[PDB]
RNA sequence: GGCCAGCAUCAGUUUUGGUGGCAGGAUAAAUCCAUAGGAAUGUAGCUUGCCUCGGUAAGUAUUAUAGCCUGUG
RNA sequence: AGAACUGGCGAUGCGGGAUGAACCGAACGUAGAGUUAAGGUGCCGGAAUACACGCUCAUCAGACACCACAAAAGGUGUUAGUUCAUCUAGACAGCCGGACGGUGGCCAUGGAAGUCGGAAUCCGCUAAGGAGUGUGUAACAACUCACCGGCCGAAUGAACUA
RNA sequence: GCAGUCAAGCGUUAUAGCGACAUUGCUUUUUGAUUCGAUGUCGGCUCUUCCUAUCAUACCGAAGCAGAAUUCGGUAA
RNA sequence: UUUGCUCCACACAAUAUAGAUGGAUACGAAUAAGGCGUCCUUGUGGCGUCGCUGAACCAUAGCAGGCUAGCAACGGUGCACUUGGCGGAAAGGCCUUGGGUGCUUGCUGGCGAAUUGCAAUGUCAUUUUGCGUGGGGAUAAAUCAUUUGUAUACGACUUAGA
């Protein structure tokens, strides 16, 4: 669906002459938090030896983009599963926000390569602060200083099946 | 141009139920060889990713940390 | 008449400071103005003056307006209402026959049964003027 | 990649001018004009001064660029066909029977008539195309030249006239007979 | 997909990297220490059995050649990163192909002999003809009727082809000869020469033009100026 | 809206025209196609002249008069298009394809009526730029119908006549317009477009 | 009183709208305002080259005759 | 192919998969109303020629069974990745110039000079230049390219993956 | 076909194990010399059509293809 | 085959079935371009203006549209005539002259409507192989049977005969 991010934050259960185990913060991509818990328990076995029947959650929270009107240019590192390993991919994305960044990669997986959410791993989605650092070609031609261009070709949506008049194209 | 006969893509009942044997077939004569077969069994930070002094400078400090956490 | 003419075809340029029309959505038929380029598919937008909320939108969800006014890159919601109004971007749009053709569309559609009535003896007379005008000459 | 924008430029000399409306060119120089349409190519022209014009290419791909410098040589071409000419030397070589060339009038239409090739007793008939003019050398033996303004039909009709007398059923490292194309460059040379 | 591919050749020799540019950087560097005056000479179409003849004759001193960019960089480019005092200036001088001549001997002595020395030489496109040359009527022979055609050895056949196409004679194979139905004038004394004329000198070879070293400046070690000498710059 | 809706086939592509005229004639619409020589398939002319040669193939072999009947116009070849849209064995089928006539050019009396488009089959709205595309006249000459030039000529002097008509037309446009517009200034005209007329 | 219907007020099931009062979260994030820094896809100004009566190319210049970004409240 | 356990079918209609023993839904008194499953919504055909991000043009595309043809092979189609390298002391492409000296290195041949062959393949001067990458000559010549420089001026090349 | 050799890849930190392309041995040796068990269905005549995997006819490309003639290949029923 | 046949008008008569219920309301071409208006030195010209849907334009008031009085104007509109021109793609229609005869809601007045009972399509639009009135126009063939043989199984074909 449309992502959320959220924070989850969990532990072990505390035992016998073991209190307050470390506790553990990972940022979760996802449609909502059944599927943030599962994601992040999937991660943490998959990191370290830990098992949703011996773990708890200890918290779960929404995180908001702090500037959702500012265009941004994003560096997005994911890997994803395969025969051969796990393969590093970067990709550049231009947006208002991250997880419009992250509906873009994951449309644009399932376009190119075929991905599914299920074997594509966020590893890290940064903001590029300097445009210099912007390095794919696909992103640098909008950063043109006072940048304009036509559509040409405009297609008008008919409410009606006849037309008592040919269209035009004109824009 | 005399156009010849083109091969029919209507579907085959019994071609699509033996194809359905092929495959069952080769899956478990795959995982037979799989449970049978002797052989031997971290890319890192992409070339194009701009924070990659950040990424190994953390690691570097993190595994310094790490040296003394588990010491003292 | 010894130098070349190419014809120019102007076309309604996506650019900072272009005023678009919103056609689908929570505010359609409101004026907003193009901030800043996304990509060749969606820009951010901000309507200020109408109510429009400063969004990143599609441009499939917007009409070009020829209308344009200056603007700084990525200017922020107050500074764009300060130049719209500096512009005078409303007048400038009431006054052209397209903004026209909405309000007598939108007058018409609010007529009731005896302003109907009316029109028509109305259009009766005019055009009882206009035959024998047409008479004449 | 979908560039956003691609451009050629076009350089206009002083005794020329383009007139182009809905991609059909039309370049009037020094030597008289030609006409060519690209209605099957989209792009556009601009004008930014009278010595130079632009064409473009809008949110295009691979192909669409490569259409747009085919297009920029073409009008270049039309150019350098109406200020300077162009001119093709040909010349017919033969080891036994001499091979006789000359231009003939059937209706009017102006066929290149040629006879006796490697002792053929048909005729051989190209027909010039118009625009193009056929001359007999002066002072050089066995050559043909044809020039116009349209570089596309001077070197189409030495394409014609070359293949008329293809040698047929014999070893062409043995037999040599043949109208070959032995220059091609311009008409006028002021300099 | 659809990309020029390049063509592979299995030949005994690599290119050079950027080390042989540092070490040249550093041979000039050391030189300007070692000796005294540094000569900036321009070298345009030279040939190297006249540059190795130089080399020998100025044995004791040393010719550098190589990257214009990187001699001056070595140089320096500025006033603040210059190598020495006023360095820049000769630096700046350097044009073209460019060697430069560390040398002790007497600036008279350098004068004298860079304006002494002289060889005949092929003549390069975009200069003077130093000749009228006609290849006469009937067979084309080696040279062209510059030696009698009786001690000349007629031209070989496979240069018809290059003759007909590269240099646009009009030629003809008549029993393995070349030859021409007229005579033909390839260029017209005090007339500037193109590509395709000077290489029909070459092909013929002509050597009426003379070639000369021209001096642009020097440097003094202690004196730290530089002196314009205006050698053969006509 | 029309009692009868005639289409103007030019620039339209068949495939969606047909779908569009097939639904309008069983919701129990008339529709005249005119002018089928104009139409428009998508793809490359070869291509869809290979097409048309696999349709040529295919017929009964111990009777070739009994077979799939190979039509060459260009109205006939529309007809194939939309008969393969409607139910055509039966009665209601029947009744709806009554419902249809198609012409190559525009002959009488359609010629002097208005004649319309369908925006959701037109080339130009429908195809990306540079894709190729083939019309129905070439295609249907290549495979053997005989009456291009015949309706070529037809068209010509049909053309004439339309755009003498058009002069005269424009002309009695702008003396109404003109006479129209003094009488804007009236308190009926106030009036008027303060209702919004 | 036999046949076929219309409207109103209800009951059972259900479908489709308008509108109000509340509760949570970073007690939404934003926008907006104030303040402290900062940079360019460098605003005004100033220098120079030589340019259609000043419109430009290249340096300086951080708010100025535009503005933007970050933290804090 | 031999064992063991568990389902489905025969005795069983209904919706869908165009059609159908084992496929996807769902099991059945007679009706009405509402809502769905699986599958679908250009037209045949009830239902968006809906919205959105990308990819693909096939001289018989594809809309298929995830088995085989299939060598993860071939391709100067096209898109996105990855890892290496070159680069304003100058990227790639082009044009021009240099491309030398001992030396026609030794043996061999009627002839054989880098370039029919067999073995060595060195030294000097360099910015660089093979006891020579090919064209060529009876042998030489000439051309070439390996390599270097001048002009030009900002990105380029190679191998892999999808 | 069997047995081997090489090594682009596959594989891996344990030079194990797979493995395309190439390649050797046997079959099969040097001077162009000098019929061996189908165990169960086959063929005519008349007449039509289809495939192309083309023998001829048409047009092309390559070859020491002089010419003549031939060989190998492409489109083509 | 007891005046058969066909049209031109005035009465009665019946009728209007893949689906009337204000009007199918005519440039052509392009779409990386056009429409319209205006001006010039008429062109691939200058200037202006339009689109972003027909959500239009034209019609559209009166017992399903009655009866009457005026005012303003020389228009609009129906019918039957008549003047001329054009249309062959299946023209069967488009334009036009003149007078006559009705309406006109362009504006101001005076009478009428009811009871179909609170809805029930509440019946409204061309052609008419029918008849009675009539003034005008035109008075044939084909087949069987007989016959020929250019034909032929039979039919059919092709000939001939007041
Ligand atoms: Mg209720
Ligand atoms: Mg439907
Ligand atoms: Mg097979
Ligand atoms: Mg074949
Ligand atoms: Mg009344």
């Amino acid at each position: 669906a449309h992502f959320k991010e959220y924070q989850v934050i969990g532990r072990r259960l505390p035992t016998e002459s073991v209190p307050e185990p470390k506790l553990f913060r990972m940022r979760i991509f996802a449609s909502n938090e059944v599927i943030a818990k599962s994601r992040y328990w999937y991660f943490l076995q998959k990191l370290h030896k830990v098992k949703k029947a011996s773990g708890e959650i200890v918290s779960i929270n929404q995180i908001n983009e702090a500037h959702p009107t500012k265009v941004k240019n994003f560096g997005v590192w994911v890997r994803y599963d395969s025969r051969s390993g796990t393969h590093n991919m970067y990709k550049e994305i231009r947006d208002v926000s991250r997880v419009a960044a992250v509906e873009t990669l994951y449309q644009d997986m399932a376009a190119r390569h075929r991905a599914r959410f299920r074997s594509i791993h966020i590893l890290k989605v940064a903001e590029i602060e300097k445009t210099a650092d912007v390095k794919r070609q696909y992103v640098k031609q909008f950063l043109t200083k006072d940048l304009k261009f036509p559509l040409p070709h405009r297609v008008q949506k008919s409410t009606k099946t006849f037309s008592y008049k040919r269209p035009s194209t004109f824009y | 141009m005399r156009v010849r006969k083109r091969q029919s893509r209507r579907t085959s009942t019994k071609l699509k139920e033996g194809i359905k044997k092929k495959a069952s077939a080769h899956r478990k004569k795959e995982k037979k060889m799989a449970k049978k077969d002797v052989t031997w069994r971290d890319p890192g930070i992409p070339s194009n990713f701009p924070y990659k002094a950040k990424i190994l400078e953390e690691i570097e400090a993190k595994k310094m940390k790490d040296l003394e956490e588990r010491e003292l | 008449s010894t130098d070349s003419i190419v014809k120019a075809s102007n076309w309604r340029l996506v650019e900072v400071g272009r005023v678009v029309l919103i056609k689908k959505g929570q505010s359609a038929g409101k004026l907003a103005a193009i901030v800043e380029i996304i990509d060749q598919k969606k820009v951010l937008i901000d309507g200020p003056k109408a109510g429009v909320p400063r969004q990143a939108i599609n441009l499939g969800q917007v009409v070009l307006t020829p209308l344009t006014f200056a603007l700084p890159r990525g200017a922020r919601t107050a500074t764009v209402s300060k130049k719209w109004a500096a512009a005078a971007v409303c007048e400038k749009w009431a006054a052209s026959s397209w903004a026209k053709k909405i309000a007598q569309r939108e007058r018409r559609a609010a007529l009731t049964d005896f302003e109907r009535f009316q029109v028509m003896v109305l259009r009766k007379q005019k055009r009882y003027t206009v035959k024998k005008a047409l008479a004449k000459a | 990649m979908k560039y956003i924008q691609t451009e050629q430029q076009i350089e206009v000399p002083e005794g020329v001018t383009v007139s182009i409306k809905s991609r059909i060119v039309k370049v009037v120089g020094p030597r008289g004009t030609l006409t060519k349409n690209l209605k099957h190519i989209d792009v556009t022209f601009t004008k930014v001064n009278n010595q130079l014009i632009k064409v473009a290419v809008h949110n295009g791909g691979r192909k669409h660029v490569a259409a747009l410098r085919t297009v920029k040589s073409l009008v270049d071409n039309m150019i350098t066909g109406v200020t300077k000419g162009y001119k093709y030397k040909m010349r017919y070589v033969y080891a036994h029977f001499p091979i006789n060339v000359n231009i003939v009038e059937k209706d009017g239409a102006k066929f290149i008539e040629v006879r006796n090739f490697l002792g053929d007793k048909k005729i051989r008939n190209v027909p010039v195309r118009d625009g193009v003019t056929i001359e007999f050398s002066t002072n050089v033996k066995d050559e043909i030249v044809l020039s116009g303004n349209s570089v596309e039909d001077v070197s189409q009709n030495a394409a014609d006239l070359q293949q008329i007398c293809r040698v047929r059923n014999k070893d062409i490292r043995k037999f040599l007979d043949g109208i070959y194309v032995s220059h091609k460059g311009f008409i006028t040379e002021d300099l | 997909r659809s990309k020029r591919s390049k063509l592979v050749t299995l030949a005994q020799t690599d290119k050079k990297g950027r080390e042989n540019k540092e070490r040249i950087f550093d041979e000039v560097r050391e030189a300007l220490d070692t000796y005294r005056y540094v000569w900036v000479l321009h070298l345009d179409d030279v040939r190297t059995p006249v540059l190795q003849e130089i080399r020998t004759s100025w044995a004791g001193s040393k010719l550098i050649m190589g990257k214009r960019k990187v001699l001056q960089k070595a140089l320096g480019e500025k006033r603040e990163e210059e190598y020495k005092e006023n360095l820049y200036q000769l630096s700046k001088l350097c044009s073209g192909v460019t060697g430069l001549l560390f040398t002790d001997e007497d600036v008279n002595t350098v004068k004298e002999y860079f304006k002494s020395y002289v060889r005949s030489d092929y003549s390069r496109p975009n200069t003077k003809a130093p000749l009228t040359f006609t290849i006469p009527e009937g067979i084309v022979y080696s040279r062209g009727g510059q030696i009698p055609a009786e001690e000349d050895v007629p031209m070989i056949h496979s240069l018809e082809p290059t003759m007909r196409n590269k240099f646009e004679i009009p030629t003809k194979i008549k029993a393995g000869k070349i030859t021409i139905d007229s005579p033909y004038l390839v260029c017209t004394e005090g007339e500037k020469l193109d590509v395709r004329q000077a290489l029909i000198l070459k092909q013929f070879g002509i050597a009426a033009s003379e070639f000369k070293v021209k001096v642009s400046a020097y440097y003094d070690n202690d004196s730290s100026t530089v002196e314009s000498t205006n050698i053969n710059m006509e | 809206v029309e009692p009868v809706v005639v289409i103007d086939g030019k620039g339209h592509l068949v495939g969606r025209l047909a779908s569009v005229v097939a639904k309008q004639l069983l919701n129990g619409q008339k529709i005249v196609v005119v002018r089928a020589e104009e139409l428009n398939i998508s793809g490359e002319f070869f291509r869809n002249k290979l097409k048309y040669h696999d349709f040529l193939r295919k017929a009964t072999a111990f009777n070739k008069t009994r077979g799939p009947f190979h039509f060459r116009a260009p109205s006939r070849i529309f007809y194939k298009a939309l008969r393969g849209m409607v139910s055509h064995k039966t009665a209601r089928g029947k009744a709806a394809l009554e419902r249809l006539k198609v012409f190559e050019g525009i002959p009488p009396p359609y010629d002097k009526k208005k004649r319309v488009v369908v925006p959701q089959a037109l080339r130009v709205l429908r195809l990306k730029p540079g894709r190729k595309y083939t019309t129905l006249g070439k295609l249907s000459t290549s495979v053997g119908w005989k009456y291009e030039d015949v309706v070529a000529k037809l068209e010509a002097k049909r053309k004439v006549s339309s755009a003498e008509y058009y002069a005269k037309k424009r002309a009695f446009t702008k003396k109404v317009a003109s006479a129209n517009a003094t009488a804007a200034e009236s308190d009926v005209a106030k009036q008027l477009a303060a209702l919004g007329y």
